[PDB]
């Protein structure tokens, strides 16, 4: 199944379709198709005219990976909606602003409910792994789910790199600061007590779960 | 040029003079002398374009010639005007609302135009140079981008640069710049440099070298519906709704504001506006609520002409239950002005056989023509329109290149139409399952 | 411009503290609604009372839409108004009660006012400045950063905090770009390069904004307008964060979502702590519904008690139909297409039709807003054929006479020409008198 | 042994080549007008000129229409592209209706294209990236060795990185394809095998034949492929990846926008001669399945600029219209499709036909029958059913070797007839019992 179907072959043809399909007939090609391009190019804003072609062959999750802080052209048909002016203008914003303080209530209903010192109260019962797949006598299969259960631009992503790994390459190795794998894209927990479905015996649920 | 000879292959405009009079035949259209002057009125007012929300209507029997009216004027308008043209079934979607449909389809129809000066400078690059020092300068460097003919040598920047090295780019990469925006496209390889590498990359293209001047200018225009503002203006990445269709009922702020930012746009002349024609054919598939909506999505500037078919008579609108004239409700047909068609004689049949029978490269005897032209006044127009193709074909398996009377003898032996299918149904009723599921399979009993 | 069937409505034309001007503001007759709407909307710009309801009776082109457009106009650019149809809340993507909710949260205006003070222009030279006893074993230590920005007839230095610094070296600050910072925030915001340092001048790729015009040091009082609906929209969605879920969120298709009252609640908390602040400024806009009769009784049971909540604005309803059955429940025959339970809730406003003079001259008016030169005599003939068939069928005519009239290169409208243009375009009656006798049921 | 099917018994519509059809040919008999009729619009489709044009059959059930279109999608050929369909599918939860009938219309138009394979195979020899900084690679050169012999290759710095992430080193062998650059790792060599003991490297001998192998391939396509290509919404189906994605992609409705410039592309790609169009037949089974919204979106689209030739089949007689509640036509077809369509009957059969079918079945399903039980089950098949008759064709067999005998006896049928029976029968049945039969 594997090796007739998913890898290229001599007598397969997945490599040729795959190409003949995402390649050659893409209608963001600018080789071919120049005036839809420069369409889009004219709608977006866009500063390279590549880019429709790159936004369509690339997946989803590596495609919110590596989000692009580069502002658009001037020109463009892309008109900010007054939604986006109001996130952009609070974006680092102090107390006692009035437009600051009304574009977050997660915040204050935050501060307010003591919701940094809430428990936690629910844990599931059952925790798995997602199910493996055993081919027998490939290595091809191994390489393929262990690259795809570990990816490092993806793992890398939901990570952290140390501090002093961080002084490695920006002093040491001389590594450009913008060039570093991006980290700390996991979204963060509600508090301490619900990082970890983990429950730890208390000491004063002892105490209190007897009757005398 | 992908398309084949489809029905309505020959209608090439609406043939009229220069004082809006249509001719017995030209252009394609035959015959419908009032409907055909009125639908030249309203190419007349699309035109002119100061009209909004004008309703018309094209009432009349089956295979009269209302769709044919309406590619007509389709082929009239002609292109940067944008047209549409939806059936009733489209409006009804699971994810994307009636009412919804309906402002997309109506925000599909009028254009607006804007023209952009371009400064291309496209040429094969053989060198790019550094002369920053320690990025001092903002890591200046130098190009090298030549054509067939002519080679000169620019200077760079640091959005330029780090534009390109964002870019797979090399010796030998056919590239593009804008001389104002400095847009970049890179096209790919040239194709002299085509043995470089014996394997090459999957995003690798093979170019030709670009032949002339290098800093050519060309001015383009462009012309963009007002559905397409709002799905780039939606989302993010929002070039891909326009092709995938996952738009999902954008709000009504983005619609003001995009409506008011169009206002601006054409108040400083820098654009202006290209209003179309909304065509609905099979208008009367539409509930009461795609005509409560569509009662007051005509009363804005931003509301294209739009136009309906409808074969039914006094019938039963959808959606409720009581009859009504040309299955449209009464508040409706109080806004609409009603084009009507009319049933054709024996010589509109004939000449639009004889234009379809040149259309579709079929020479006729006048013997088969005067049959088929018998056959259409009895039966249909379509059902003879329908015979001269399997007619040709029956011709070439006789070996002859042109049909006689005899081709359409055996074409109208093989096929049948409606009438002879009624009748020869009606005569066998029990081998037919019926609407209570009865039948006898059974041959002999 | 543009004719859309409508514009010729500047205004009710109610003349103040009295009667309305009988063709004042483009409106014809209907003094009685036209006084009913006058009290209305001064009642609106008192702005003293909240979950009011008018229903408008009459009959197909009597001018309830109008009417609505009038109280819209009269009220002013700064009073929000929601045209809405009642087909529109079926959303085959949320329900149709929040569908109506958000409609409701949408015509509700909201005004702050509040100063900025920013520091703006193009910066000459920026320095990260150095500090005495510098910690050890760090690359810099800067004590603070000199900034030297340049605008028109204006050049400041200033001084500031060091934590600039790496808001500058991450936007790619440098000599030769013009900058917008503010000053309690600190954050700066790169504009772009200045207009005359154009310097690389065979390939550039940024844009050259304008030296920026004013003082170095502006503290201008900005007044932004949004609706209560735009604040749920704004709290509803994650600002900030970046962190996955909300990027997802930004590059799939947004979903309508059930907005809780909870969200709805907190909002209405900050915004009345802001007003009692005294900085911001509430101001209600009303919302038309039209065809009223086909919205669905639950619908209608929803619209009982939102009606009666504290923040709703006014509502005005359009109905045409008389004695019929209530959309979405069996036998409940009740006027225009109203549950009797909302009808003690509401206002009646009847409108009534009009006669020949007031039907020519509305045709004259819009003949006039259109720029097409009529004269008397086919006046009468088309306001005899709009008295015959209907108002509408006369006012769409007059376009293709106009056309027809250019045909012949002549400028005026011609009684030849209003003949010729009916016996291309019919009437709805005549089409169904074609029906009747139709062979192949046109 | 090969799988018998209701259909594999036809061959061809064996119409001669006058246009004539012989009595008995192509697995057919009988059926003379429809058989002729279905060569006309062969020919017709293999002319390639018209778009639009639409075919229903009449006739009752147990005629044989569905046979008649799948005789006109093996007189085509395999080139031309076929999709059979039933109307009930046209339904659907995740996309709208009218939607999969256009996906089902560019189902149907089809393309070919021809493309060369280039094949570089072989084990490791060499591996040296020359950098030449101006971390960025320059090129790559690479040796790859075979049995007969060995070659070198020059690549580019992406394939080159590509070739990292199949951790390939020195003794591996790879697969190179020259135009995709695609790379595919099989494994360590065989005469690197006693490096260690025992190794997780899975060993594979070096390829026999020459590295560079080089064939002639024609990818045949159809439209709608080539639209589903591009019309992605999540993006990235470049990645060849075994577990199941993030999000999952529900069918979605396609613009207007995204086909005409997937046509610019194609007639571009045509004129550059690298592509040859092909029109196809969309084949709907049980046409009364349709809703009345399909009917009129099927009317619409009918006449649109590309269009396969549609073949429609359909059983029943006057009855209403699905969708609607007062109308009436013949076929379930309401009229304003039923003008554009040709109408071609089919005529039920007498029993020397049912025999000789029963007769050819037998033939086919690998059988030996007796010609007094022939003679019983051509009585029994004019008496109930020709379909009860070839459905209880085989069961006689399994009785026959049941008793280790090869021929088939009239005992077998009967026995047959008491084990398994009719509709009649048990409709009979149905009717005297009481509690639920
Ligand atoms: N004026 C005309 N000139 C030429 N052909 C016509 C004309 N009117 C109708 N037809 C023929 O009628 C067919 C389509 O008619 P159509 O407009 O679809 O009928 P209906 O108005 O009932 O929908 C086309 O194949 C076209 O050849
Ligand atoms: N009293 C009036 N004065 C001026 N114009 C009017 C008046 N009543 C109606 N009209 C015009 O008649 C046309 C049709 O009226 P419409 O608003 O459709 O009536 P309704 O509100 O009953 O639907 C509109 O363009 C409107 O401008
Ligand atoms: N003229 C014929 N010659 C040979 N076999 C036939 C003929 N007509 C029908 N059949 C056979 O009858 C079988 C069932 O016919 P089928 O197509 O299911 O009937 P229907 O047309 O009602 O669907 C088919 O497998 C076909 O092989």
């Amino acid at each position: 199944i594997y090796e007739d179907l998913i890898l290229p072959n001599y007598n397969n043809d997945v490599d040729i379709a795959n190409k003949l399909k995402n390649v050659k007939f893409n209608i963001f090609n600018p080789s071919t198709n120049y005036e839809l391009c420069l369409f889009l190019s004219k709608l977006t804003g866009e500063p390279s005219l590549n880019e429709f072609f790159r936004v369509s062959t690339t997946p989803l999750l590596k495609r919110v990976i590596e989000r692009t802080n580069g502002p658009k052209n001037t020109d463009s048909l892309s008109f900010k909606t007054i939604t986006q002016e109001l996130l952009e203008v609070t974006r680092n914003a102090p107390s006692e602003g009035v437009m600051a303080s009304l574009l977050n209530v997660e915040k204050h209903a935050y501060e307010r409910e003591y919701l940094n010192c809430i428990q936690r109260g629910y844990h599931p019962n059952v925790s798995a792994p997602p199910v493996t797949i055993e081919v027998l006598g490939s290595s091809h299969v191994t390489n393929s789910i262990n690259n795809e259960l570990f990816d490092p631009l993806i793992s890398q992503a939901l990570s952290d790199i140390p501090a002093i790994t961080q002084y490695n390459m920006h002093v040491k190795k001389g590594i450009p600061v913008e060039d570093f794998p991006k980290t700390g894209l996991f979204p963060e927990p509600l508090n301490k007590n619900f990082s970890s479905n983990i429950s730890m015996p208390s000491m004063d649920r002892f105490i209190t779960e007897s009757a005398k | 040029s992908l398309s084949l000879i489809a029905a309505h292959s020959h209608i090439t405009g609406l043939g009229l003079d220069e004082n809006l009079q249509p001719r017995p035949t030209s252009e394609g259209m035959v015959g419908q002398l009032q409907a055909r002057r009125a639908a030249g009125v309203i190419l007349k007012m699309v035109q002119n374009g100061t009209i909004a929300g004008r309703a018309v209507l094209v009432a009349g029997p089956p295979s009269t010639g209302k769709t044919a009216l309406a590619m007509g004027v389709s082929q009239s308008l002609g292109k940067d005007v944008p047209f549409t043209a939806i059936a009733g079934s489209e409006i009804f979607s699971l994810e994307l609302s009636k009412t919804e449909a309906l402002t997309q389809a109506f925000r599909k129809s009028i254009g607006i135009k804007i023209k952009e000066e371009t400064e291309l400078i496209e040429g094969e690059v053989v060198e790019i140079q550094i002369d920053r020092s320690i990025t001092g300068g903002h890591k200046q460097g130098k190009l090298t981008i030549k054509t067939t003919d002519m080679e000169t040598i620019y200077e760079l920047g640091n959005k330029m640069i780090d534009g390109l090295t964002k870019e797979k780019v090399l010796a030998g990469d056919v590239i593009s710049i804008d001389k104002a925006s400095g847009k970049i496209t890179k096209l790919g390889r040239s194709f002299a440099r085509s043995r470089d590498y014996d394997a090459m990359g999957a995003d690798t293209r093979f170019v030709q070298c670009p032949e002339g001047e290098l800093q050519k200018r060309k001015t383009v225009v462009h012309t963009v519906s007002l559905h397409e503002i709002d799905v780039i203006n939606s989302r993010t990445q929002g070039f891909l709704a326009l092709f995938t269709g996952d738009t999902g009922e954008i709000r009504s702020e983005v619609r003001d504001q995009i409506n008011t930012k169009v206002a601006e746009w054409k108040e400083e002349g820098k654009a202006e506006i290209v209003p179309g024609v909304l065509f609905i054919d099979e208008v009367h598939m539409l509930d009461i609520e795609c005509f409560s909506f569509i009662n007051r999505a005509l009363e804005d500037e931003f509301a294209p002409i739009v136009m309906m078919a409808t074969n039914r008579g006094v019938s039963k609108t959808r959606g409720t239950n009581y009859k009504s004239p040309h299955g449209l409700p009464l508040d409706l047909l109080d806004r609409s002005i009603i084009i009507t068609t009319k049933s054709y004689n024996e010589q509109e049949i004939k000449t639009i056989l004889s234009i379809r029978a040149q259309e579709e490269e079929v020479e006729l005897s006048s013997d088969a023509l005067d049959l088929l032209t018998k056959t259409g006044v009895e039966t249909s127009l379509r059902y003879s329109s329908n015979l001269i193709s399997v007619a040709q074909q029956i011709a070439m398996k006789r070996k002859n290149n042109t049909v006689e009377v005899e081709d359409v003898k055996r074409a109208y032996l093989l096929f049948l139409d409606s009438a002879r299918s009624v009748k020869y149904v009606q005569e066998n009723e029990s081998q037919y399952i019926d609407d209570q599921g009865n039948v006898q399979i059974s041959i002999a009993k | 411009t543009r004719t859309a069937a409508h514009t010729h409505i500047k205004g009710l034309g109610l003349d103040e503290s009295g009667v309305a001007k009988r063709v004042e503001g483009g409106f014809v007759g209907q003094i009685e609604a036209r006084e009913a709407c006058g009290v209305i909307v001064d009642l609106i710009k008192a702005k003293k009372m909240s979950g009011r309801a008018i229903l408008l009776a009459g009959g197909p082109s009597t001018g309830k839409t109008a009417l609505a457009l009038a109280i819209s106009q009269e009220l002013g650019p700064k009073v929000p108004f929601c045209p809405l149809v009642g087909s529109e809340l079926y959303s085959v993507e949320v329900k149709k009660t929040e569908t109506l909710m958000e409609n409701f949260r949408r015509a509700i205006g909201l005004r702050i006012k509040e100063t900025k003070e920013v520091y703006e222009g193009e910066v000459t030279e920026l320095t990260p400045e150095d500090a005495e006893n510098p910690l050890g074993g760090y690359g810099k230590t800067i004590s603070h950063v000199i900034v030297g920005l340049k605008s028109a007839k204006g050049t400041k230095t200033l001084r500031l905090d060091p934590t600039i610094y790496e808001s500058i070296q991450r936007e790619k600050v440098s000599i030769g770009d013009v900058i917008y910072i503010e000053a309690n925030t600190g954050a700066v915001k790169r504009v772009g390069r200045s207009d005359a340092y154009a310097t690389e001048f065979d390939l550039e790729t940024e844009e050259y904004v304008p030296l920026p015009k004013g003082e170095v040091h502006k503290k201008k009082e900005i007044v932004q307008d949004v609706t209560l609906h735009d604040l749920d929209v704004a709290n509803a969605r994650p600002q900030g964060g970046q962190d996955v879920i909300s990027m997802m969120g930004q590059l799939l298709k947004p979903k309508k979502t059930e907005i809780t009252e909870k969200l709805r609640q907190e909002v209405n908390k900050v915004v009345a702590k802001y007003i009692d602040q005294g900085v911001a400024e509430l101001i209600p806009g009303v919302l038309f519904i039209d065809e009223v009769n086909m919205l669905d009784i639950e619908i209608f049971t929803y619209l009982n008690k939102a009606l009666e909540s504290n923040i709703a604005p006014v509502v005005v309803l359009a109905s045409n139909r008389g004695m019929t059955t209530v959309r979405g429940t069996e036998d409940v025959i009740s006027p225009h297409g109203v549950p009797p339970d909302l009808i003690d809730r509401l206002l009646i406003v009847r409108t009534l039709p009009y006669d020949k003079d007031e039907i020519r001259t509305i045709i004259e008016r819009r003949a006039t807003v259109e720029r097409l030169q009529v004269e008397s005599s086919a006046l009468d003939l088309l306001a005899t054929m709009g008295t015959e068939t209907s108002l509408r069928y006369a006012l769409q005519l007059l376009a293709p006479c106009g056309i027809l009239a250019q045909t012949s290169n002549r400028k005026e409208i011609v009684v030849n020409d209003v003949n010729e243009a009916k016996l291309l375009f019919l009437d709805a009656k005549r089409s169904t008198k074609i029906l009747e006798t139709s062979a192949n049921y046109l």
